[PDB]
């Protein structure tokens, strides 16, 4: 289980549903999006789509990591139970758990300036991450295209207020021992780490014992040959990737538009972590 | 960074300290005359001491360069021997440059030629007409 | 094919820049310059840097019409001409902060203003933070060459706005005083891929 | 515009109740306990939140737009010097109600009259938890937050050292004529130079007040002296209120 | 297109400029003369030399007397130093810049420092005791050499504009440039002025380079 | 418009004034006289001269008593000198300009140096000891060519400013201008008084320059 | 900025010291008169040699060109011919003039004739004095 880890060397900005305010790790919808657009400029969109559909390549989303320590989002179990507010903990720490901040948040106040009326500000929320802080991202079976995709997606930047100028980070695809059989262990039950959407046929055994939160994935599509025109793409109410569940699944790359030149893909597929309660 | 002063070494956090010890070490004790009274240095001439060495601040501040001039320490020996010059003039005077020892610390800052020990030393010196001011002043 | 252009911004004034929602005391700065949120360094953001390289280069490549050779390098997103944005600037930070502390400076200075009313000659004391003159910015400003044909013309176009900035200021108060850029060691090396005809591209630049 | 003498600014307060729901939960003891407790006590503080306050804004006409009411959170929003002068009697006629058993925490803020409210709101908010956020260096949660994150004072310290220091400032410096605000710019401007440069700032504010101790008197000067000494941090934020109390 | 103004402030007196409200040394120079901080050279802000620049042509375009806010001047000076009304904007064409000291080298021939502390008091009249101050002015006879960026928005107008900006040059070598002026320090003077353009070359640049040649 | 009030100050006395900025040698001039930095030839400060002249005006304008502020001053005297009272401000109409030694090619066909040293003591009552003192002074005779500008606001109002200047001048050269002046120092005398416009012509000019050329 | 006395190139920083430790070897080894007498100089002499010297000191500090008149030069030969006359009269002055080298000085000055080298002598002669009157 490789990681591809990502040094920041500028603040991002990873919207939500505001330009004000900003999460501090971007799903797998963005980075899936991000990848693909990526591709098409190298004209393996169809390589990359197949790479992904038939689960050859299949990734989580980000996750902070600080010096030595790979942090997750808090599980939400349905326990039948300060520390009250720990809102990430660590990977290696979540078997025996049945202090931590990175960098800041900011909002950058910024202007549309004219000569002849007068100016129209905005703000951009930021954040920056600490000089030995990123995120990471786990992926199985690493790939060639995979590692040449993010060759070409440190130049091109990741998260919302690219290109004016958030999105700079320099990857390195690493591969650890320690976290690689806490993906081979497995326990009874199963918390999820991508922000997942099971199929209709699969949703309700899906949700049976689960403890989900539901986060909307939608806002507009990003290319210039989608029909001409800045158009919203229509809404996916997926699981949060820090939900837990009794029977696994596997989500899908949900094709989210109307009629339009191109597919425009959102990545739901799932990414598990067994363990035992 | 620091300055002898007898043995006692000033730094940038421990001088006004030392600058209001020494004024209370002339206070309270005040320098009898042989005439048989007690006198204390008048307010013109530790004026003229601090006028003395601002002639050289004005010209130190202005300048980012850690090491001293040669007119800069050209002007810091020529306080020297004007200080030791008014202490020949009058013993109140040379009580107060004795007690307050303005000659050790201007020796210090003759050998080690560099901006900060000048910066200290006319913080030190600016400290101690501050507390000759405030304690035991006509005002 | 991703190639970066990169180059050092010195600053020839103050160069005062940003806005901050951050409180101010009553003898303090009003209007403090931006830095950079956990290192403290002042900052150049990559959006003033390329707003102001936009207004120029529209300014001066229009004359009375936004055509496209200004669309291809910074972007669009109207109802009908969208195209994707070629150059990616980045948030420039202070670089040679080396060479302030050997000249026993800081890297910012307080800049004590007025204005004096015209009807009763009264002041009105203002205190602005401005970056002090002589630090220099290294920046890298990714370009994405996809359309071969027109690199020629976009790193001219670039290299205009470049030295268009040179006589006009980079933000804040600029007007009064401050703001004056020069560009320097502007070079071309490309990130991913082998450009063939990198050495016209940093012959534009490099003169 | 009807703010005579002070800077035209507005003033946003906050105060959250200091663990509120811990009370709810096991705030009243098992010997004592019942559903008649466990509704009037929630009674009791609603009662509070939604009439006492508005009799408290009624009876003594402060220049507050309240919006919110109750422990979970609260949102005034007026003259920057009735937000001050309200929050104090608030404290103690909380402390009175509650008589000494819930406390609130204070976020207070200055602001331009035409700032964006969702950005008062958002930075009260900062202030709020920053006031939250109050302790000493071991290892109190009552706490108000003045104008900006860094000047945190508990309610005994703003309604007790600041104020009594701010109303011996105004009552020292309307009997004199000329000595402030200058010479006030003038002691602030080494007040706020003691942190950077310690000794010599002292030195200088000895031999300002000695010096200058002819108009204002020696005993303000002493005081002003001797509370420089002790407290700089309290006297910096009475001098600069006073300043903005003074202004125009 | 884009026009430089260039040209040499002399001082014909101290001339106290800038300043800092921090409280200076118990023996000192109070309010010292605004400086670089990287190269400790004195410097004309640029600010003052357009406000002041700004000041009296605004006066004098009037004429005499000059009692409104300076956003609604004469649209001469307008249309060189800027406005910002509701719907009539005008955008500045002069752009001024910090002025750093030229002739410290020449000033370092003579073996004197480019700025001097001027001693000072007043006399309180009722009890004839003085109040003396230093106050830190340059050296008169100090040289600044400055660069004035101007935009050139219409052709029918610059001829116009250059004859305002001469005139306004002239008019501030009749009064001083800041600090204690009317206490007989601020004076200066211009020398060498000339435009040379930025890029490209003009067709009507004679006349403006004999206009501010004279 | 603008007028420019210039003549000459001749000393009749040694003229004493000033103070430096520069160390003393033991047994040598203490209190040196002011000399513009950069010649560092002796200098007349511009605002000695207004604090002196305005003082003057400003006693005699009253009835001959003063103990005033300078912002209770008459409204004339706030009118030319200025003022800075908190509601109803006045510009000072006189730019008074910093005065260097003129005549020094005179002064070296004597061969004589530009500044004496006046050789001074006191004497103890009580025990008849002495204190010596050397004390720097301009030499006698030695003029020193001014300019000052006259800023002028209505017209009908300028005669009666110029010859209250007039009368300043007078009074002036009937006391001494700066330093020890009771002791025999300071009496100047106002020769070659003129009045020149710095652009443009006035309308009456042949009155103005006949009040101060009387 | 230098001035080589006898073996000791003194330049414009250790002035001070220099007098102050040659009026220091006067002191604790004074002169004899050779008639057993109990003798050292008076002050009036030495201030004499002071004002001497400051004659030319306080018309220098006119002049801003490092390069000195020949009329300065005259008086500050002239210096040296009178201190030659007043060591000539008594042997107190002449031992004490051998002893805090003011002639090898003096020499020094009228080889270099710029400013800084008289501003430098005539700081060496005042310090000279104030050593004496510290001691």
């Amino acid at each position: 289980m490789k990681i591809i880890k990502l040094y920041f060397e500028s603040p991002v900005h990873f919207g939500e549903k505001r330009l004000s305010e900003s999460k501090i790790t971007f799903s797998a919808d963005t980075l899936f999006s991000a990848l693909m657009i990526e591709a098409v400029g190298l004209g393996k969109e169809d390589e990359f789509y197949q790479l992904a559909s038939n689960n050859l390549v299949k990734f989580s989303d980000a996750f902070p990591f600080i010096d030595q320590y790979y942090y997750i989002p808090k599980p939400m179990f349905n326990l039948k139970l300060a520390f009250k507010k720990l809102l990430y903990v660590p990977i290696d720490s979540l078997e025996d758990y049945l202090s931590f901040n990175l960098g800041k948040l900011a909002l950058s106040e910024k202007v549309q300036q004219h000569d002849f009326k007068d100016s129209e500000p905005y703000n951009v929320g930021t954040f920056t991450f600490k000089e030995n802080t990123g995120l990471y991202v786990l992926i199985e079976q690493t790939h060639p295209l995979l590692e040449e995709l993010l060759e070409n997606l440190q130049y091109s930047g990741i998260g919302g207020k690219r290109n004016s100028g958030y999105g700079k980070f320099k990857f390195e695809i690493l591969e650890d021992s320690d976290i690689e059989d806490l993906f081979s262990a497995k326990g009874n039950r199963k918390i999820l780490l991508s922000g997942a959407l099971p199929k209709d046929a699969e949703l309700e055994q899906a949700l049976k014992n689960a403890s989900y939160l539901l986060e909307r994935r939608g806002g507009f599509v990003q290319s210039d040959t989608y029909a001409t025109n800045l158009v919203k793409k229509q809404d996916l109410y997926v699981f949060k990737s820090g939900s837990t569940f009794e029977n696994s699944f596997d989500g899908d790359i949900y094709q989210v538009g109307k009629k339009g030149n191109h597919p425009v893909y959102k990545y739901a597929k799932s990414f598990f972590l067994e363990v035992s309660v | 960074t620091e300055l002898k002063i007898g043995n006692e070494k000033v730094n940038s956090t421990n001088f006004g300290d030392f600058a209001e010890k020494a004024i209370r070490g002339i206070n309270h004790k005040p320098f009898v005359n042989s005439k048989g009274g007690e006198q204390k240095i008048t307010t013109s001439k530790i004026r003229g001491i601090l006028e003395l060495v601002n002639k050289v601040y004005n010209r130190v501040i202005n300048t980012n360069d850690v090491e001293l001039s040669e007119n800069i320490l050209a002007d810091i020996a020529y306080i020297k021997v004007k200080i030791a010059y008014e202490s020949g003039r009058e013993p109140v005077v040379k009580d107060f440059i004795q007690r307050t020892a303005f000659t050790a610390a201007i020796t210090d800052v003759m050998n080690q030629r560099t901006r900060e020990s000048f910066l200290l030393f006319a913080r030190y010196v600016e400290s101690l007409i501050a507390y000759f001011k405030f304690y035991g002043g006509k005002d | 094919m991703k190639l970066v252009i990169e180059g050092t911004i010195v600053l020839k004034t103050g160069m005062h820049i940003g806005g901050s929602s951050d409180f101010s005391a009553i003898g303090a700065v009003a209007s403090p310059v931006v830095r950079d949120t956990l290192t403290r360094l002042p900052l150049i953001p990559g959006s003033s840097l390329k707003g102001k390289m936009r207004y120029l280069l529209a300014k001066e490549l229009n004359n009375g019409i936004d055509q496209d050779e200004i669309l291809r390098l910074f972007g669009s997103s109207e109802k009908d001409k969208i195209r994707r944005a070629r150059l990616k600037f980045n948030d420039i930070k202070l670089s040679n902060l080396a060479e302030l502390e050997t000249f026993n400076v800081s890297s910012t200075e307080v800049k004590f203003e007025n204005t004096i009313n015209r009807k009763t000659a009264v002041a009105n004391p203002r205190q602005i933070e401005r970056v002090i003159a002589g630090s220099k910015f290294d920046f890298e400003i990714f370009y994405n060459l996809d359309d071969i044909k027109e690199v020629e013309k976009d790193f001219e176009n670039i290299k205009q706005g470049f030295d268009l900035l040179e006589f006009d200021y980079l933000g804040g108060h600029g007007t009064r005083g401050s703001g004056r850029i020069a560009f320097e060691n502007l070079s071309v090396i490309t990130a991913v891929g082998n450009f063939e005809k990198i050495n016209t591209l940093n012959e534009i630049l490099g003169a | 515009e009807e703010v005579e003498v002070g800077i035209n600014r507005l003033g946003v307060l906050r105060a959250d109740v200091d663990n509120l729901g811990q009370a709810f939960i096991n705030g009243i003891p098992d010997d004592y306990l019942s559903i008649s407790r466990t509704a009037t006590f929630s009674r009791a503080m609603s009662r509070f939140f939604k009439n006492y306050l508005n009799q408290l804004l009624a009876e003594k006409s402060y220049k507050i737009n309240v919006i919110y009411a109750g422990g979970d959170d609260l949102f005034m929003i007026g003259a920057w010097q009735d937000i001050l002068d309200f929050s104090i009697v608030l404290k103690q006629k909380f402390a009175d109600f509650t008589q000494n058993k819930l406390s609130i925490s204070a976020g207070i803020g200055m602001f331009r009259e035409k700032y964006p409210v969702a950005r008062m709101a958002s930075l009260t908010g900062d202030l709020e938890d920053a006031a939250k956020d109050y302790k000493p260096d071991e290892r109190t949660k009552n706490a108000v937050t003045l104008f900006d994150a860094t000047n945190v004072f508990s309610w005994d310290t703003l309604e007790n050292d600041i104020f009594v220091k701010l109303d011996a400032i105004t009552k020292n410096f309307e009997k004199l004529d000329e000595t402030g605000k200058a010479f006030i710019y003038r002691l602030i401007d080494l007040l706020r130079g003691v942190n950077e440069n310690q000794q010599i700032n002292i030195a200088r504010l000895a031999y300002t007040l000695s010096r200058m101790e002819e108009k204002i008197g020696k005993t303000f000067a002493q005081e002003l002296y001797n509370w420089a000494n002790a407290d700089r941090k309290t006297l910096i934020m009475a001098l600069e209120i006073y300043i903005l109390k003074t202004r125009e």
